[PDB]
């Protein structure tokens, strides 16, 4: 299948004009992986913009946050133009100051994703990362085939010579995957492009100890998982998911026995470790800022929260004490430090209309809200 | 990550082998015992992909044994055509790795000589130039090394007139020089 | 049937660059080549997975290159080569039939630097007769074959009767010793029993040959001694039985 990108603007810090920033882009909810994202300013691709690794959701579409350094002035404007296959056109969404442009039991996972992209005959390209829940812990460079250790505390308490080993057999492994599917793919010229996408890792949900899991997917729908000892197709993706679910369980017992190790094994023991290394970090406070701003539609008035850790966050518009409905809640949005945004919009009439606040609730605040007058 | 017992060993046919070998590894690595027979290349002779798992060929057995990190070969009785070069080795990557070797035991099979009847014969030149030949000795003889550096005097050699079931041990020794007897060359 | 490498042998001269091949069993993804001195275990040198290399020895002289363009054979290349560099070069190859697969390997390249190649020499071979007293006492005739005077120690001896190749009733040095142990450069000699029923030593009709195949310099090795060109090249001795 295919998916649209949905593209968010936003500041990490209030605009102040002459004092330098950062420009975020939140490329979101795309399939394929293929897509062209720059920052404009004035129209014009500013170069040197930073992005993160690729990653994707629960539900296999991609996500990327793209930033830069920018200071704004009265006069300067600045947007994110975005290709990708399912638009006709590049889609510009301009940054404005005032409004931007744009589960269960309780768990924490390591894993590993992979995104196999498979182009035509004479060229595919397979990438990866490492993640602790949101926070991506490793990277991969595919020049060299070496894990990228992101963190002091990304080794865990894994000895350099286990990580080693582990390196050597995810790089014979991406090469081997790739090509595996190049050879069954290169007997049918019509089934490209295509994209798999690989996540597999160990979860401890509270009351549980660790579960190792192991999901595939292609074109963006479940395809199959790796359940106890047998590979298993997605009710979903019907003819396709049986094929490779009976090459996996009857011409390839050792790679079977490898992903069972991985997952139930050697990742519990990776997850516990990194938690435990990784402690101060993931378990820090940052204190949010926090500003209003408005337009016109009537005003919308709207509040900020930026530069908050952890994620959990209670942003709200109240009259003295009355909490305002009709206040629209935007999506938390990730800025390049790790750290969240969100801004609360208020539909009003009148002028200024009595006294309206915004209180910022969060666990770094001491017990002591941010509330801004408007 | 693979350390095996240094040889040479040699035993007597029909002896009980061992060769040692232990392992360091933090993952699953897949262990496994190679031969090289004399005149040939090497060739895989038992594996075990997993802890507990034994690998055996031909009376040979080798158990994998986690909590010790070892490999050790044994055979039961010894046979004369098991004598070659045998190679600890371990494939680490899960068992998708190169093969990472050990550095070799030699093993040396004397035969049980049925009946010894050692002599010493001269044999002259198909072509006066003469070698010395020292046979039917038991495998327990050292054939002492040569003490002049004019009169070659090589290891003991086992051939086997395998359609009369009849095995020797010979040594040769030969020389350039005028006095050279078979008589003192052993 | 198996890997297949290219040249057996190879005598060189230091500082000049050798090229090996390895044809491993088609179908194999998985090759690898090794590095092997007399007397111990194989040290990795480098690994394909199809074409691609994947895994290099840290160890890795830069004088040593290998590339396997369309995932099928290889070549190993030593520029410069250096005495150190003398080795039994092997390739193996492996299928993807799981964990602890199987690796295939080849007969090897035998690499021999050396010094200059006029420390190069052809055996001589001579055949020794059995002893009368050997053959009354025990109705057993021992040939003795005797290959001397060669460098470097590449020789394969065997024995004919009658014009086929025989295994039985022999036994052949297993190493070569060194005429002059004192030096690094010495000549090396080698010996080889064939054993024969009396009978059979005792009929004119028999014929014993000792043949020793040297690998030495090549075609386009170049030569300016006075000595013929110590080429690859079989010598062999013989005898033939004696009514007595
Ligand atoms: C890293 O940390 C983990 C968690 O403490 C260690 O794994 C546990 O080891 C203890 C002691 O052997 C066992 O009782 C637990 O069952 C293990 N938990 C598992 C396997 O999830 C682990 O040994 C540490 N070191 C490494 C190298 O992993
Ligand atoms: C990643 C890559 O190789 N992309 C190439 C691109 O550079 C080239 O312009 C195009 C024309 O064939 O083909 C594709
Ligand atoms: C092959 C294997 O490991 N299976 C074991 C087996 O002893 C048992 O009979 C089976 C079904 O209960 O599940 C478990
Ligand atoms: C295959 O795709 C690559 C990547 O887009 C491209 O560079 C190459 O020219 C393509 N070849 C075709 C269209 O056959
Ligand atoms: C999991 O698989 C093992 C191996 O077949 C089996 O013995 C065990 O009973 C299974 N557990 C499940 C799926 O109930
Ligand atoms: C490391 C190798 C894993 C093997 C995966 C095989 C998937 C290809 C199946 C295509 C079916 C039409
Ligand atoms: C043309 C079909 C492509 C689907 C390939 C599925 C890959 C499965 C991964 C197996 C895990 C080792
Ligand atoms: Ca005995």
């Amino acid at each position: 299948i295919q998916r649209t990108p949905k593209i968010q603007v936003y500041s990490r810090h209030p605009a102040e004009n002459g004092k330098s920033n950062f420009l975020n882009c939140y490329v979101s909810g795309f399939h394929p992986s293929d897509i062209e994202v720059d920052l404009l300013k004035n129209g014009e691709r500013i170069e040197k913009v930073e992005h993160s690794d690729l990653s994707f959701s629960k539900d296999w579409s991609f996500y990327l946050l793209y930033y830069t350094e920018f200071t704004p002035t009265e006069k300067d404007e600045y947007a994110c133009r975005v290709n990708h296959v399912t638009l006709s056109q590049p889609k510009i969404v301009k940054w404005d100051r005032d409004i931007g442009g744009g589960g269960g039991s309780e768990h924490v996972s390591f894993h590993v994703i992979q995104i196999f992209s498979f182009v035509n005959q004479s060229w595919a390209r397979g990438q990866g990362s490492g993640w602790l829940d949101e926070l991506q812990t490793h990277g991969w460079d595919s020049e060299s085939g070496t894990i990228i250790f992101l963190h002091n505390w990304s080794k865990g308490n894994f000895s350099n010579e286990e990580l080693s080993d582990l390196e050597l057999l995810f790089r014979f492994y991406l090469f081997g995957l790739t090509r595996e599917i190049q050879d069954h793919a290169s007997q049918d010229y019509s089934k490209y492009p295509f994209e798999v996408q690989v996540k597999a890792g160990c979860e401890l949900h509270s009351g549980k100890s660790p579960e190792g899991f192991f999901q595939v997917a292609f074109n963006g729908l479940d395809l199959l998982s790796f359940q106890n000892t047998t590979w298993v197709p997605s009710p979903g993706c019907g003819s396709l998911a049986q094929s490779v679910c009976h090459l996996l369980n009857h011409q390839y017992e050792g790679v079977t026995e490898t992903v069972y190790n991985l997952i139930r094994s050697t990742c519990p023991r990776f997850l516990l470790g990194l938690l435990d290394a990784g402690k101060m970090y993931v378990h820090r406070q940052v204190r949010p800022e926090a500003w209003l701003s408005s337009r016109p539609s009537q005003l919308l008035l709207v509040c900020h929260a930026s530069g908050f850790y952890p994620k959990p966050v209670w942003v709200t518009w109240m009259r003295n004490e009355q909490e305002q409905l009709g206040t629209k809640h935007g999506d938390i949005l990730p800025n390049a430090d790790g750290t969240w945004y969100l801004q609360v919009i208020l539909e009003v009439a009148s002028e200024e209309p009595a006294g309206l606040s915004c209180r910022v609730r969060h666990s770094s605040l001491g017990g002591q809200d941010i509330i801004l007058y408007w | 990550s693979v350390t095996q017992m240094e040889g040479p060993v040699t035993l007597s046919e029909e002896a009980f082998l061992t060769i040692n070998c232990t392992y360091t590894a933090t993952g699953y690595p897949s262990l496994f015992w190679y031969v090289q027979y004399p005149g040939e290349g090497l060739q895989l002779l038992l594996k075990a992909t997993k802890a507990d798992d034994k690998g055996s060929n031909k009376g040979f057995e080798a158990t994998y044994r986690k909590e010790t990190t070892s490999f050790h070969l044994e055979k039961g009785s010894v046979q004369v055509s098991d004598s070659a070069v045998y190679f600890c080795a371990l494939s680490d990557q899960y068992g998708w790795g190169k093969l990472q070797f050990g550095a070799g035991t030699q093993v040396v099979v004397t035969p049980d000589i049925q009946n010894p009847d050692p002599a010493v014969y001269q044999l002259r030149d198909s072509k006066d130039k003469s070698v010395c030949l020292f046979t039917d000795f038991d495998s327990q003889t050292n054939v002492s090394q040569s003490k002049d550096s004019d009169v070659y005097i090589t290891d003991k050699c086992v051939l086997d007139m395998r359609s009369m079931d009849f095995k020797s041990n010979s040594a040769v020794a030969w020389s350039n020089k005028s006095d050279f007897a078979c008589a003192n060359a052993f | 049937t198996g890997v297949s490498q290219n040249p057996r042998h190879k005598i060189t001269k230091r500082g000049q660059n050798v090229t090996f091949r390895c044809d491993p069993i088609s179908e194999h993804n998985r090759l690898y080549w090794y590095r092997q001195t007399l007397g111990q275990g194989p040290e990795f040198l480098t690994y394909f997975q199809n074409e691609a290399q994947l895994e290099k020895s840290r160890l890795l002289s830069d004088r040593f290159s290998a590339e396997r363009p369309k995932g099928s054979f290889s070549t190993l290349e030593i520029q410069r080569t250096e005495q150190g560099d003398s080795a039994m070069y092997l390739c193996a190859s492996s299928p993807r039939t799981g964990r602890g697969a199987e690796a295939f390997f080849g007969q090897g390249t035998r690499l021999t630097v050396v010094e200059d190649l006029n420390k190069v020499f052809p055996p001589e071979v001579a055949v020794f007769e059995p002893s009368e007293a050997e053959i009354s006492h025990t109705q057993k005739a021992t040939l003795v074959c005797l290959a001397t005077g060669f460098y470097p120690d590449h020789v394969e001896l065997s024995w004919w009767v009658n014009g086929k190749e025989v295994h039985s009733g022999v036994c052949t040095d297993p190493q070569p010793l060194k005429e002059q142990p004192a030096l690094n450069d010495s000549r090396y000699a080698l010996s080889s029993r064939l054993r024969v029923s009396a009978t059979f030593w005792q009929d004119p009709r028999n014929h014993f040959r000792c043949q020793v195949q040297f690998y030495g310099l090549s075609e386009n090795d170049e030569w300016t001694q006075d000595r013929a060109k110590p080429v690859t090249q079989i010598v062999s001795a013989e005898a033939w039985g004696r009514a007595d």
